[PDB]
């Protein structure tokens, strides 16, 4: 529905609808901005990436309420309704990957882009595998864990330890470990490793940096302060 | 546990 | 689209939309609900008040937004994305006066349900008036003012004093002097006057009638305190 | 000012 409007005037369309919080305009801004066919700015994967954060987020907040509700009742007015939010729920993580694999990814050869690109395929796939209950729910696992583990290795290579893309992958990798893979231990283990060896690095930043790295280094002591 | 909030900016 | 599910399933679903925070789902699921054609009961005039409440509440939070930055500019980008918001503001009024029109307020002889749609009438007019610019902004302010005169009218005959209905018509009234019409000692005087008999007939009330008047009447204090 | 906040139940 964007294809008649100007790239450039899409992403300025989508900075208003943050800034009036009209989240899904701003990821069907930017999902017009995506399909245009030009690689994205550090800034417009950003604006990509909270757009559809907010919206699935809210969609996962809905879910999680009525499958309580429905836990505790077990007509079928909130198995149905649940059933209908989860189902909007996997056409927006579908459409995510779908903008990944059509052509984000392929065309991202930079490690901050690649990386980032992963980490969000990594995501999604692990909004799947939250509200995944029959035979495919392994395979999301997988894909999710295979996401993140190619975004990982790049991220070891190419990346300081203090990099705040490669930290928030560890961070939402160690969620994927303790939440989804049923692996606290490998959960801990990652997010320990990923604070000391950022800890080490800091000295080598400037006063912006080192608030932008220990913002994220504070997310995954909250983590290891809530697993140990 | 928190993944990124990842909601603002 | 709501036509093959029962209006007792549409009910039930509303209830579970409110829960979690789904308010288009909830406004979707009351209109269905309305267009069964029966009159509704007390508690599911509160739901369909409180599911566009929360739809029409963000459209002018963002609306305001939008509003503002299109102020302080003066590319074509902020006009029309707030022209885009205006227009879906607009169709969620007319959505909510159409309902009204057909056919609940015909519908309506008990003096509860009258006046509590009279001031819906008033309220969904006053959004109108909000955005409205051109040569129906005095006709959309005088539909207004002529449905929660009308309200007033019966509820001044029909109702105590501290009854909450009659207590919040009387406050979005004041506001609709205040804000929509120009007229802040008009709105000074309604409010003063409302929350005077009200504090005199507090006295009939048992301790949760008591309650519930008193946080309207709280309302009625604060608007005058910034207004005076 | 406030008009009735009208938003939960
Ligand atoms: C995957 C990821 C890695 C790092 C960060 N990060 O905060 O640096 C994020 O999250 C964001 O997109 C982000 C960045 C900065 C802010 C700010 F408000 F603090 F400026 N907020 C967010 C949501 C994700
Ligand atoms: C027009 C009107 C008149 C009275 C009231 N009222 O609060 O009584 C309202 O608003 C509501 O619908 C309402 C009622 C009660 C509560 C509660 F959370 F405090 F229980 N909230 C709301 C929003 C409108
Ligand atoms: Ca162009
Ligand atoms: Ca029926
Ligand atoms: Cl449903
Ligand atoms: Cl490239
Ligand atoms: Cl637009
Ligand atoms: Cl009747």
């Amino acid at each position: 529905a964007m294809g008649s409007m100007e790239r450039a005037s899409l992403i300025q369309k989508a900075k208003l609808a943050e800034q009036a919080e009209r989240y899904e305009d701003m990821a069907a801004f930017m999902k017009g901005a995506v399909e245009k066919g030009e690689e994205l700015s550090c800034e417009e994967r950003n604006l990509l990436s909270v757009a559809y954060k907010n919206v699935v987020g809210g969609q996962r907040a809905a879910w999680r309420v009525l499958s309580s509700i429905e836990q505790k009742s077990n007509g079928p007015e909130v198995r149905e309704y649940r059933e209908k939010v989860e189902t909007e729920l996997q056409g927006v993580c579908d459409t995510v990957l779908g903008l990944l694999d059509s052509h984000l990814i392929k065309e991202a050869g930079d490690a901050e882009s690649r990386v980032f690109y992963l980490k969000m395929k990594g995501d999604y796939y692990r909004y799947l595998a939250e509200v995944a209950t029959g035979d495919d729910k392994k395979r999301i696992i997988d894909s999710a864990r295979s996401a993140y583990q190619e975004a990982m290795d790049i991220s070891k290579k190419e990346m300081p330890p203090t990099n705040p893309i490669r930290l928030g992958l560890a961070l939402n990798f160690s969620v994927f470990h303790y939440e989804i893979a049923n692996s606290p231990e490998e959960a801990i283990s990652l997010a320990k490793t990923t604070f000391d060896e950022a800890m080490a690095d800091l000295h080598t930043l400037s006063e912006d940096s080192y608030k932008d790295s220990t913002l994220i280094m504070q997310l995954l002591r909250d983590n290891l302060t809530l697993w140990t | 546990a928190g993944s990124i909030p990842g909601r603002r900016s």
